[PDB]
């Protein structure tokens, strides 16, 4: 995969992987539910995505 | 010529070349000739001077040595 | 006149061409004739070899050739990731929009030397907080 | 090789014969100074030319001369190792 | 602990620090052995305890310096820069944060960058470090400004601390083995993992904003958001020409997880093959070997950052700032080869010092080899410069080595990024090219490997032949710095590691001129430039591409590199933005030739004239009580030979940056 051979893709080189993010099929979810309305001064937490 | 001067090609100089050389080859081997008689004593020459002076020659050389006459005056006047 | 008769006259400055300008005249005449502007050498010496997009034509790196390098021999270079451009535009554009959206309000210029108040502070505000 | 040499004006403090790397001098009995002793140099054909003597010498000039000899260059004065004259 | 022992009182004394210098000042070779042996903390009075205690303190007050030098960088950049205007456009506004005055006309120094701000074009690409980092407010880089005073602060106050806290019980600088598990987890592990949070919940929001268009306080103050699938590199950001920043944090993370990693299986002992570096272990524990070792990892960290920086973007805007890449460069790529004699100096030290390992055994084998590699490597590279310049003068251009005539193909030079094919372009400037090797690239990397082998056989001979050598057996108690042994066996002059070193730091200026010379050769020529227009573009390079062509030949070196380059630099006088570079090319010239002076001449000479001076104040009254002395031998080698660098690199610099300035303005 380096001299002889032109990798493209991600998945070209790891094979079944086809993002940034390992090919897990579990959708972790979250540990603890969230407000459904907010308030001031929340700070969602970041995703990944 | 391909000139590379920018004063030969700005003024137009030239070298120009004559139709026949200069000299014929039995100049050049006259020439040659004078050249190999120098070079003979030029052997000869350096080997006088790698060998320098002989004070043995007094015991077995022929004759009974000389100084010219000129040569005793100038010794006599001095330095 | 003609160079054929300035040579064929010749120049000497003994005799008759006491004329500095008939002496140089004679050597122009001369110089055109016997000399060349240039060796001649083969002009692809002088055309280059890497970055000028023609590399495939020397095929130094024939075994296993670099994809990188374009094979075209034009002298040209594509543009890498050309689809990505418009793609690119098109989501800083949907981001742009969707940061307009969710502070309800025109983008402030930020001011290199100014001073904001926190959104968050519990004191009036002095300067606008955006 | 070189020339070691000695004069009157040596004090016999040693420091020479100390300083020698490759031990050419040597204090002998004297009554020129107070000390009564004079470095010597016998075996002079072992000298390098590295003047450690003359480096240690205290007098104001020194009583200890090296004169370097590069025409009578010796395999003991030029350290030879590799290569054997002998 | 105890505080009441350090007084002003020997801050007069001026060599109390070393007992040679007690009787102080008989001639002016005290004042010159004071300054060398200030900071040789070894064989200077006291004990080992008190060596470690100078080595550590002078380490803090040494970090306290770096913090000052970093904050009046975030002072100079928040207060006395056009960084506002540069992050609004930065194509437009050359960076500047550097003022100079009006006082003798020197007003003509500062140059045109923004329609408000006059001043000198900067190129140490603290700009684009600010817009990596997201720092885009004034505030924000005088509170990074009071960040670095503070810490420097704290620094000399640890030092000041530590010169006493430390006592000669005191042993926790020999616990090796806590020192590296520390280092490895906390310092390298833990600090890339924070600085990845750093990145991801500061930077990467300001510098996607940044990047869109967006200048809103209320904004400035979800991850992954704009990069696709393609792999870091790969695709760099086309409004930015870098590689991603978020690219870049999920880089750190990484890294600290790995170095984290890294320490937990040498904390569990999973590593097992202690064995084979258990004899370095045992004789490397000294001062002395771990400089040297330490000094040799970071000048190959600098070399591998001078190639990185380049070849591999990441700070917003710094591929399309021409002059910032390449100054980075040639910076990193100098302090490599300085850290690396560095490292055969201190090598050399260690050796005297402490016992050497039983490589240097069979020294005669390998110093032999290396003599015979460095003999082949230049014959045969330079030979072929040579060549091309014989036969080409000789007008036969079909028999000289180059593309179009025998060419030597790096065969062996493959791709391993597997990019597409193109170049990456951004706002009438190539970010990012192929560099094409041939003939020329063989010719000049072969050059390199000769400088690079010549340099390392100087630095090796100093380390294995300092104890002892069959010329002189005693080398060991000559010592470390010592001028010759005598005139003798021929002549023992520079047979000692300090001269060695004296000699590898020529070869290493030498082999690292060439390498700059061809990085910007090779980089005006085949990578920067502009274009002209599935789209094709024909790149017009700043050197018009006649590396291939003309690098073949040393005359091609001297012409079209020195001579037709030095255009802006000699031609730089009436402009304003580049005439102080023109000045100092002009005095590093000068400054280059003095250094012959002292790399020529001897001691003896200038004694003598001194006498012949003194004799004419001796006889006006002027009696100096410091009597007048020429510089020692070691000295007069180490000022020629630092005159003599500082020359070359000024005009390099100069003429480099000359070029750069004006062709990018
Ligand atoms: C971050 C880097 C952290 C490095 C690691 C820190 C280690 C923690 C030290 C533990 C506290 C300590 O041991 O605590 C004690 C420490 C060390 O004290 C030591 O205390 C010792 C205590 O001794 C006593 O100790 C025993 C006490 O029981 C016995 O009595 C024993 O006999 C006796 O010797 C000795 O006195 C030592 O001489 C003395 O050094 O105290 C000191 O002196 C305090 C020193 C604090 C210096 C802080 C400098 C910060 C300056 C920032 C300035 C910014 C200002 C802003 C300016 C803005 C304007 C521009
Ligand atoms: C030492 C490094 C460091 C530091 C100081 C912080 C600090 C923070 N992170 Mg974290 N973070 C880190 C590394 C770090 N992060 C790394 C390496 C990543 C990338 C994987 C993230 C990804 C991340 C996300 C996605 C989020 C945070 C959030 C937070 C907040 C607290 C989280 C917490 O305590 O959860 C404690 C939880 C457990 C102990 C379980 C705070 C701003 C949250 C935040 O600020 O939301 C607004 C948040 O949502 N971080
Ligand atoms: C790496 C450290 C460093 C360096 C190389 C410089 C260099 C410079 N600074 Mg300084 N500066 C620094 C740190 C540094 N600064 C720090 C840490 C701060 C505060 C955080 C400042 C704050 C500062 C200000 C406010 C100003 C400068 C200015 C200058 C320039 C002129 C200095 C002058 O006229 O001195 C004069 C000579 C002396 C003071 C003599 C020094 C020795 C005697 C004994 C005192 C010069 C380029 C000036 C400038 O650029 O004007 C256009 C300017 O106005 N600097
Ligand atoms: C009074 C003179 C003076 C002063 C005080 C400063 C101060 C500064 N300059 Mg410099 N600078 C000067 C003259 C000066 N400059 C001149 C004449 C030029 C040419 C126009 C420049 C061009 C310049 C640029 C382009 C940059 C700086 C930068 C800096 C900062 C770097 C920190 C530093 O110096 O670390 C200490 C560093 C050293 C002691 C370097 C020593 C080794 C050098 C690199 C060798 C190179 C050759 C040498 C210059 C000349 C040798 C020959 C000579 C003896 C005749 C600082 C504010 C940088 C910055 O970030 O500014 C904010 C920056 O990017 N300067
Ligand atoms: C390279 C950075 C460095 C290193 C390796 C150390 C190492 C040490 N410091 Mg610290 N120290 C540093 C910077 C550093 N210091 C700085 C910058 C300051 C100035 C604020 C201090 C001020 C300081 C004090 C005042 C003391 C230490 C002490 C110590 C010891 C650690 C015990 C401790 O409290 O650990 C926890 C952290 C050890 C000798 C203590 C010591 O030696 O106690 C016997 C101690 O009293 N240090
Ligand atoms: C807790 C984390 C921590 C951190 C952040 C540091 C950081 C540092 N230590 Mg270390 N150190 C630690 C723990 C830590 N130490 C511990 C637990 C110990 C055991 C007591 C030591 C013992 C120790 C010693 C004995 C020394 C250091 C030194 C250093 C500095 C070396 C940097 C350098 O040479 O870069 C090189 C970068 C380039 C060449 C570029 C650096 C500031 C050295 C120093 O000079 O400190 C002032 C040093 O001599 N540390
Ligand atoms: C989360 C994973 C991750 C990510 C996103 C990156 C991202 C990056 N790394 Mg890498 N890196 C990682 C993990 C990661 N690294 C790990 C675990 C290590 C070991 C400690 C390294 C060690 C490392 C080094 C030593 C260097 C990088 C560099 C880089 C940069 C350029 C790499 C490139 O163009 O590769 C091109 C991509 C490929 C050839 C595809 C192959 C991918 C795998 C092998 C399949 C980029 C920011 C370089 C850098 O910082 O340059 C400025 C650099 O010198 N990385
Ligand atoms: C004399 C030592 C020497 C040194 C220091 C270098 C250095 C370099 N070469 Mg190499 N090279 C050498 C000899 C050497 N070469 C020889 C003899 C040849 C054959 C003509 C080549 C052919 C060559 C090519 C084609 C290329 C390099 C390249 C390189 C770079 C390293 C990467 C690489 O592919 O290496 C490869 C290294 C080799 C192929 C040589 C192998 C090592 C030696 C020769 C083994 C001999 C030992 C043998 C068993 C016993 C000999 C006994 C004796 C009595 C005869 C670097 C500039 C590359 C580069 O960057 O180019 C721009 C590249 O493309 N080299
Ligand atoms: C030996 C002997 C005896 C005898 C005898 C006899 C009769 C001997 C006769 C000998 C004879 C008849 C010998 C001629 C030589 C002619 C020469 C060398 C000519 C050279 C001419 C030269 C080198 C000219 C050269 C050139 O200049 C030329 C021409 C042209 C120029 O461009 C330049 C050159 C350099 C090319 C005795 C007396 C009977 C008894 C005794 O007991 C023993
Ligand atoms: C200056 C400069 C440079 C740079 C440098 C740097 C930048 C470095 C780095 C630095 C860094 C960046 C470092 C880091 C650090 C960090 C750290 C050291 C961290 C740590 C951590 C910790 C300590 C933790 C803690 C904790 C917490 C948080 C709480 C609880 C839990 C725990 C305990 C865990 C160089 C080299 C180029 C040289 C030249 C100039
Ligand atoms: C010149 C020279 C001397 C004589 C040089 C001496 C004594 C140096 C003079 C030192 C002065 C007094 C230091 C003060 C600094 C300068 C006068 C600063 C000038 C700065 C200008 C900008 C004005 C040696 O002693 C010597 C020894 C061994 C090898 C080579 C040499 C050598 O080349």
């Amino acid at each position: 995969c380096f001299s002889s051979q032109t990798c493209q893709d991600i998945g070209d080189y790891l094979p079944g992987w086809t993002g940034p993010l390992p090919p897990v099929a579990y959708d972790f979810p979250p540990l603890y539910p969230a407000p459904e309305v907010p308030y001031t001064g929340y700070q969602a937490p970041l995703k990944l995505m | 010529r391909v000139p590379g001067g920018k004063r030969t090609k700005e003024l137009g100089l030239v070298v120009p070349i004559p139709e026949e050389d200069g000299l014929t080859d039995g100049q050049i081997a006259a020439l040659f000739v004078v050249a190999l008689v120098v070079l003979i004593a030029a052997v000869d020459l350096a080997r006088s001077l790698y060998f320098g002076l002989q004070p043995n020659k007094f015991k077995t050389a022929k004759g009974k040595g000389s100084i010219t006459p000129f040569m005793k005056r100038l010794i006599e006047n001095g330095f | 006149p003609s160079d054929e008769e300035i040579l064929a006259k010749g120049c000497d400055i003994r005799v008759d061409c006491t004329t500095k300008e008939q002496q140089f005249a004679w050597a122009k005449a001369y110089y055109r004739k016997y000399n060349q502007e240039t060796d001649g050498k083969d002009p692809k010496y002088s055309k280059p070899s890497t970055g000028a997009g023609v590399f495939r034509k020397f095929k130094i790196d024939w075994p296993n050739p670099d994809p990188s390098i374009p094979d075209t021999t034009d002298g040209t270079y594509p543009i890498r990731n050309e689809d990505f451009l418009p793609i690119w535009k098109q989501q800083q554009e949907d981001l742009r929009a969707k940061m307009k959206e969710y502070i309800g309000r025109e983008f402030t210029e930020i001011r290199w030397i100014g001073d904001y108040d926190n959104a968050r502070s519990p004191y009036k505000p002095h300067n606008g907080y955006y | 090789s070189h020339a070691v040499k000695i004069y009157d004006t040596c004090i016999g403090c040693t420091l020479c014969v100390r300083a020698c790397p490759t031990d050419v001098l040597e204090m002998v009995p004297a009554t020129v100074n107070a000390a009564k002793q004079v470095a010597s140099s016998p075996r002079v054909e072992d000298c390098v030319g590295c003047k450690r003597c003359e480096t240690a010498c205290p007098t104001d000039f020194l009583s200890i001369r090296v004169y370097l000899q590069e025409n009578e260059e010796t395999q003991y004065s030029l350290g030879l190792d590799l290569a054997d004259w002998s | 602990a105890i505080f009441r022992y350090v007084n002003a009182t020997l801050w007069s004394k001026a060599g109390h620090f070393n007992k040679a210098l007690s009787k102080g000042a008989k001639t002016t070779t005290w004042i010159w052995n004071l300054h060398a042996s200030a900071h040789d903390f070894d064989i200077q009075q006291g004990s080992a305890g008190l060596i470690a205690r100078k080595v550590f303190s002078s380490g803090l007050a040494h970090l306290s310096l770096v913090f000052f030098w970093l904050g009046g960088m975030h002072f100079h950049g928040a207060y006395l820069s056009n960084y506002s205007a540069w992050l609004k456009d930065p194509k437009s506004v050359a960076p500047s944060s550097h003022i100079a005055y009006s006082l003798v006309g020197q007003d003509i120094l500062n140059s045109y960058t923004s329609q408000y701000f006059s001043g000198i074009t900067i190129t140490s690409g603290f700009f684009q470090l600010y817009r990596s980092e997201g720092i885009v407010t004034q505030s924000q880089l005088k509170y990074a400004c009071a960040a670095s005073l503070i810490a420097t602060l704290i620094c000399l106050s640890g030092s000041y601390l530590h010169m006493q806290l430390m006592s000669k019980f005191t042993s926790f600088y020999k616990k090796f083995q806590s020192l590296s598990q520390s280092h490895l987890i906390i310092m390298f592990g833990f600090g890339s993992v924070s600085f990845s949070a750093h990145q991801i919940h500061e930077a990467l929001p300001i510098n996607s904003l940044l990047d869109s268009g967006i200048w809103d306080p209320q904004l400035f103050s979800a991850i992954l958001l704009g990069t696709p699938s393609a792999i870091t590199g790969k695709l760099l950001n086309p409004s930015t020409g870098s590689i991603f920043l978020s690219q870049v944090a999920a880089h750190h993370l990484a890294v600290g997880i790995v170095f984290i990693t890294l320490g937990l299986i040498k904390w569990c002992n999973l590593f097992f093959s202690r064995n084979a570096i258990l004899s370095l272990r045992l004789a490397y524990m000294d001062y002395h070997a771990q400089l040297s070792i330490n000094l040799a990892v970071w000048a190959s960290l600098s070399m591998v950052a001078a190639h990185h920086l380049t070849e591999i973007p990441v700070y917003p805007y710094e591929s399309t700032d021409y002059p910032t890449v390449l100054c980075l460069f040639v910076h990193h790529a100098c302090l490599s080869g300085f850290f690396t004699v560095a490292s055969g100096a201190h090598a050399s030290i260690f050796v005297i010092r402490q016992l050497p390992t039983s490589e240097i055994r069979h020294r005669d084998p390998i110093i032999g080899h290396l003599i015979w590699v460095c003999i082949a490597l230049g014959l045969h590279s330079f030979g072929l410069y040579c060549h091309n310049d014989t036969l080409e003068a000789l007008g036969r251009p079909e028999d000289t080595f180059c593309d179009n005539s025998i060419q030597l193909k790096p065969i062996f030079a493959k791709q391993f990024l597997g990019l597409q094919p193109g170049i990456e372009v951004l706002d009438g400037k190539i970010v990012r090219m192929t560099q094409e090797l041939g003939t020329a690239d063989f010719m000049v990397h072969h050059i390199h490997a000769f400088t690079i082998h010549v340099t390392l056989l100087i630095l090796l001979k100093g380390v294995l032949y300092a104890r002892n050598s069959r010329l002189v057996s005693d080398k060991l108690e000559l010592g470390f710095a010592y001028p010759c042994d005598g005139p003798g066996r021929g002549g023992t002059c520079q047979i000692s590691p300090w001269d060695h070193l004296f000699l590898a730091v020529f070869w290493m200026y030498n082999c690292l001129s060439v390498v700059i010379f061809h990085y910007f050769w090779k980089m005006q020529s085949d990578v920067w430039g502009s274009y002209v227009h599935h789209s094709s573009l024909t790149c017009s390079h700043y050197s018009q591409g006649d590396f291939s062509v003309n690098s073949i030949t040393i005359n091609g070196w001297l012409r079209n590199l020195l001579w037709s380059e030095a255009s802006q630099v000699i031609q730089s006088y009436a402009l304003p933005s580049i005439c102080s570079y023109g000045f100092i090319f002009l005095a590093a010239h000068f400054v280059w030739a003095f250094s012959l002076m002292f790399l020529f001449s001897g001691r003896a000479y200038w004694q003598e004239l001194i006498e012949s001076i003194l004799w004419s104040h001796h006889k006006l009254k002027i009696v100096p009580h410091i009597q007048p002395r020429a510089l020692s031998i070691s000295q007069g080698r180490a000022v020629g030979l630092t005159h003599y660098v500082l020359g070359g690199i000024g005009c390099t610099w100069a003429f480099i940056i000359s070029r750069m300035l004006v062709l990018t303005t």
